[PDB]
């Protein structure tokens, strides 16, 4: 035996490395009318798939 | 180091009657180990010398 005692290699010790996890959560985001901006006019050249405006 | 149950001194009657009785604290320990050195088997430093307090 020795004087000075401890389990590393092998030894019936505790602890352990805990494992937890979050609730879920949602991320909510508002579409805002305006801070768009706005170029050109209507009746004239459009880029396609442009969101409306 | 001498180690005995009764309360009297090396050099009273009742004693021995000879030598200077000291008290003597914790036991004696063989000279070439100190106890506690690693966990699993490694040795730490020991002490030496007779008297030496360390």
């Amino acid at each position: 035996a020795g004087g000075t005692g401890g389990r590393v290699f092998n030894t019936i010790r505790t602890e352990n490395v805990p494992l937890m996890t979050v609730n879920g959560s949602s991320f909510s985001l508002s579409s805002n009318t305006h801070s768009h901006n706005m170029v050109f006019g209507r009746g004239d050249a459009s880029g396609h798939n442009s969101s409306p405006n | 180091y001498r180690i005995g149950s009764y309360y009297i001194t090396e050099e009273d009657i009742n004693p021995g009657d000879s030598i200077s009785l000291g008290f003597g604290s914790w036991a004696k320990v063989t000279g070439v180990i100190m106890g506690t050195g690693v966990v699993n088997p490694d040795g730490s430093v020991p002490n030496a010398q007779r008297v030496e307090f360390q």
